């Protein structure tokens, strides 16, 4: 007999996926839409490559440690890597104050210009040329400090007077620079610096103003030290100007950055991967994604343009049908 | 499988129809085969390929972690960032997952629904001049050629015309 | 259509039946319309109504953005804020348009299951006493006037008192 | 019901069927009584209780508000945490709730499925040989024992061996 | 041949919806759940009328900068209205410390009453009628000062000694005041309105205490002045009270609020909208909604009763059949 | 005539669930996934017991407030309950620095060990035997002090020379320490007290430095008090040194506490509930909850393993068909 029969098709796939009725459904055709694959490196955005810090940390980087001279001048990156058993920071030890803010800042920008904000000609009457030490020894001498502030002193023969400098910033981008306050251990230690009487410094703009005295105090020793410096961060407008102001104790801005912050997000990644000559549109926290996916269970942190992160192991979609063949 | 047809009282799959998702199986004298029904079998590729497209495009946001520290004295905030981004990592696992299972669920019923209803569009031509077999198969109480089965398959099948030897 | 009825191998809707959803057209002697299905027409208005309903009631709150001012120093709680809050606004459009599209297909799907319900229904009345024609329509091979047809709709057809004249 | 046999052209259910959730009432010669068809029962069963534990599964993790202090200078992030937390809440409470109402809706086609499914098996194997009636049951034209009713259920009926006591 | 048909219904319309499995299907009924109408103004809600800040801050008016007196005195509010491009704030040059979470307190209130916290007699033995500034200009006079505040200095023939005041808030309601400290440019300016000697604020309660010191420095001029006040606020519970304790430097709380804060959600919205006499139950920045929709692409912030924010164009949910005519 | 029949079950239930079609449908079987019911009673958790602070606050408990006693020494909890109308907290009027960081510090503890870090022989040249005030009773004596600090006050017969203390934490646990700074109310009792000269407490760490001065100011009396303590507290890490160095107004560590971190999340509750003597894996705020459903409508807060809270007053799933008998 003739005969005709209706059906449907079948095929050699074995790829399942499930559904709220039933697990391990065999279908003939089927789309996978999670990631889970990454090339463990780091790896250039939009070309532009990411800022390795190596063995010196943000702090140790930004102030000017001088064992980070590596890194010295100016800098443009897509993101930044930080290893996580940097040794090189806070040399003289001390709080950089409202460090977490800083460390914000600073992975919202894509590039610094490194420029002298004060030449040490600013301070008349008072020695620039010391102000060295042994807590923050360069790869060359034992005894040095930051290249970015200038660690002030009285001259031999004279009186710390009253000291000043102003910087108009004319340009159209901000400045990001530093300062410190010292405080001796004791004050046989401030009248060899700085002579006797009450110190200040002072600082001030349009928008902000700074006043510390010095606290003097033996604290732990740190690096052989049991003074400190505080050290402090401020952002100078377009348009502002900045007044320095200080009879003694003041570690003065030096060298300072043009700032241009991104539009886009920008990222410190923590970690001791490493970075190689390759491009990326997809750069996680651990590592790359070269994928058209939707979803990705890799990492939650990233920059560059990623599927969602999600906790699960599979996401596969049914295109086909039940293979029964 | 719901609608009853694939897995099925149309027990088993062809991997000999390459050319499509449904269709017909024939055998007459001029020989047998496969064809798919192209109609069916594209309707319904648009259709899943819409949903699928539909559901990346939907999904095409993204929540974003930072990675910004927190001092020894923001603790609560620290707290109150991870809590956040766990909350939202947890609600997209969920979405996703569970669109996943419930979908999948019915592009399989959709497949089901398109092959009994071919099933049923031949059924309402053949009528009595071909017996049933309730298997998904039509045995022919008359002679049918290619053309003939071609006939049936693009809806256009004269059953007065064989009315005749389907009597006996 | 899913259930293979709308759009259809009931190709067409009609414009001439606007006092329901779902329902009839008869031709006969005495004349021909359009009539309402009232009982199924009713019972999908209450289930659609219900439906509408339940998503607005289950969408009745809303997350509530603020517009809360943070200074130079407090860009890390600033940009939480920021993400929380588009965080939440992602989260919902996504829920509101899926929703859309997944309801739209049921709602469709549904519509599609009741005009087949009732063309089986007559189905399953007339039997050989009418040939089907595989559009919706049936052919009666007996006469049928006003109140055969009132019969056929109101599920009381009465095969027997017919089935003579239509053997013939 | 969708499907439209669960009240239903099978209008009412059975108290006296206990040994699962669909299947056969028969009545002959040798006696009567309700057999669930354990097959499909059995496969629902299996299909609801991967739902259930699909679902549960799935909401398997917590949102966690915190019990932390804020001071008179913190009314920004205190609302900022109030704010998240209600919205998490928010968002879970819909997601379940919506859910629920979604599964229910289908859990209950689902079930209306199975049972058209059933039926459609027995109208297929007995064709004329039984009349219809249209509300689930079947009227034997021929005489049917008890290995004819268990053949029925099976899914091996042989229509010809009693295709003539039923022409007459 | 009789014949009887099963059919569904068709109809004139053209709206569509879309699917997951197809686009654009036109139906024959079908319900938008979003709104995207709003009327640009400004209403009441809960009958009570919106503050306009007009040309004035927030700062400007609740410290009382001369140029802002239309404002002055009591207020009821149901939001506030600050312009974007109001010019009057804070006119003698420094910060307003806390400021944001100041301007959060305010946006949970409904309104103030005005009231003379300390009368200028509070304050023996010096001089509270001068303390006027080219800085602080009214509209009608070019040497002014802020309307709750008095600024303090010595007699020509005295030196500046130990000032008290005290205020006991025998009320209901919390007392929102303010004050500041002066910070001159130099040691001259300090000794001409102030006298020599160690000069200090203290203010105190059950619950806060405050102590500031002049921080005396050249700032970059602002409004003509190379000084600084730094500006405070707090809330004087009911049944607590206020010790201020000055001998020198003062910046003296004058007139303060008694402060009624609100039932519900608080706001202050910044625009350019008018207000108008209307009512309304929901009222966002950008406008009124008057919908009973669920949803609304309008704004996410609001006051009263809003339906949800989305991103969506439409939320078109099909009630009807595909139309096939 | 022979018949069969296609058919479904039915049975007694009057258990309902909604759809999104239709509300109130009678189902055959169905499971509820929402717990509503809960045990209104604190019990043990991973069998630890929970610390009741009874009549003392947070603030009475840690600073050891003299009627805070029967808290004294080393405490272990699963959590902390304090019960809202506690009376025993700071009994010396003025702030505890960072109190919310602190209450959250504690909250994430487990167990403390007090011990004595610097006994009173510490501070040489000092009368450390007074330092006792009415503000501060005990159960037993009308005039006392805080437990875990020490007045230091100079001996009638000298000055009030430069005391220094230090503490090295050569133990593997964080330890948690207070001090305080006396802020008299005028030049008379600060002289009384520390006798002349410019004051200072200055404490120091690896990693931490303080340094304060007394601020001479009568507040508005609080417990007979117009003079303040400002309490301070910090966390020695393991192998950190702290360095103590005062000339006058130091409210001295005496005992503090090696503080061991849960690594679970901790809690504080405030409730007036019960504490008894069961078991829980589910404890909230409102009660305990012995269930194995998903979801939970009691509480968000709580600690153990519980369901998911939601607001709804149930969630219950359809197993079963239609009940139709
Ligand atoms: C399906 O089950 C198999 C065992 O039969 C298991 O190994 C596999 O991981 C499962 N598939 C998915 C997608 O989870
Ligand atoms: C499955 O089928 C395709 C073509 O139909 C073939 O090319 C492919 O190699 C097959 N896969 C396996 C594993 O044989
Ligand atoms: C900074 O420079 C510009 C022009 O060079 C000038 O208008 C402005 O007054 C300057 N500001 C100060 C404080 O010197
Ligand atoms: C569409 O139909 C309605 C009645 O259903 C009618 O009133 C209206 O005029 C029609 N629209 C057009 C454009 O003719
Ligand atoms: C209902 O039947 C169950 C068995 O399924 C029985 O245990 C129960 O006692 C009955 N309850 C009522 C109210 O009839
Ligand atoms: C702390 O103790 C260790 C030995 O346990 C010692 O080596 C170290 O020098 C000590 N720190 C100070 C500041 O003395
Ligand atoms: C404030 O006044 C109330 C009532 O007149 C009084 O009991 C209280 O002592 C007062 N407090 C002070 C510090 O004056
Ligand atoms: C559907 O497509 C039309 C063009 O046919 C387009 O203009 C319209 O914006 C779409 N409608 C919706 C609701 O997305
Ligand atoms: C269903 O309606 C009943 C009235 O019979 C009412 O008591 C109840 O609120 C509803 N059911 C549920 C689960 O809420």
């Amino acid at each position: 007999s003739d005969k005709i029969c209706i059906g449907y098709h079948a095929n050699n796939s074995t790829t399942q996926v499930d559904t709220l009725l039933e697990k391990n459904v065999t279908v003939t055709h089927s789309v996978e839409l999670l990631e889970n694959q990454k090339e463990k490196r780091f790896c250039k955005i939009m070309n532009k490559a990411p800022l390795d810090l190596k063995d010196c940390t943000i702090e140790g980087w930004i102030l000017g440690n001088p064992k980070c001279d590596l890194l010295l001048g100016d800098q443009s990156w897509s993101y930044i890597v930080e290893r996580p058993n940097a040794q090189n920071g806070i040399c003289y030890p001390g709080v950089l104050n409202e460090l977490e803010e800083l460390k914000a800042f600073i992975g919202s920008g894509e590039r610094v210009e490194r420029f002298e904000m004060f030449p040490k000609s600013t301070w008349a009457g008072v020695d620039t040329s010391r102000g060295v030490t042994n807590a923050c020894p360069s790869y060359t001498i034992d005894s040095s400090f930051y290249r970015n502030l200038v660690w002030i002193v009285k001259t031999d023969s004279a009186t710390y007077p009253v000291i000043k400098g102003t910087y108009n910033n004319t340009g159209t981008q901000p400045i990001l620079y530093f300062w410190g306050v010292h405080h001796p251990l004791d004050t046989t230690v401030q009248d060899n610096l700085y002579g006797s009487g009450d110190k200040y410094v002072r600082m001030g703009t349009e928008s902000m103003n700074f006043a510390k005295s010095p606290e003097i105090a033996a604290r732990p020793a740190v690096n052989g030290q049991r003074s400190r410096i505080d050290y402090y961060w401020s952002v100078l407008r377009p348009g502002e100007t900045l007044n320095v102001e200080s009879n003694g104790n003041l570690i003065a801005p030096w060298y300072a950055y043009k700032f241009v912050s991104t539009n886009k997000k920008g990222a410190v990644f923590k970690s001791d991967l490493p970075i190689e000559n390759c491009d990326a549109t997809c750069q996680t926290i651990t590592g790359v994604l070269r994928t058209n996916k939707t979803f990705q269970n890799v990492s939650p942190l990233w920059i560059g343009e990623c599927p969602k992160y999600v906790k699960s192991e599979s996401l596969r979609l049914a295109t086909g049908l039940r293979n029964v063949p | 499988g719901i609608f009853g047809a694939i897995a099925g009282f149309i027990e088993g799959g062809w991997t000999g129809m390459i050319d499509g998702w449904y269709g017909y199986h024939h055998e007459n004298s001029q020989g047998s085969g496969y064809a798919a029904d192209r109609e069916s079998t594209q309707k319904a590729i648009d259709g899943i390929t819409n949903k699928v497209n539909s559901i990346i495009n939907k999904m095409n946001t993204q929540f974003e972690a930072v990675d910004h520290e927190f001092s020894n004295l923001e603790r609560r905030i620290g707290n109150l960032n991870k809590r956040m981004e766990d909350g939202f990592l947890d609600v997209w696992t969920y979405n996703a997952e569970l669109l996943v299972l419930l979908e999948n669920e019915r592009t399989l019923d959709l497949h089901d629904a398109n092959v009994k209803n071919l099933y049923e569009k031949v059924k309402s031509q053949l009528r009595d001049n071909a017996n049933d077999l309730g298997n998904g198969c039509f045995e022919f109480w008359h002679k049918c050629d290619n053309e003939c089965m071609e006939s049936v398959k693009n809806g256009t099948y004269d059953y007065p015309k064989y009315q005749k030897e389907s009597k006996l």
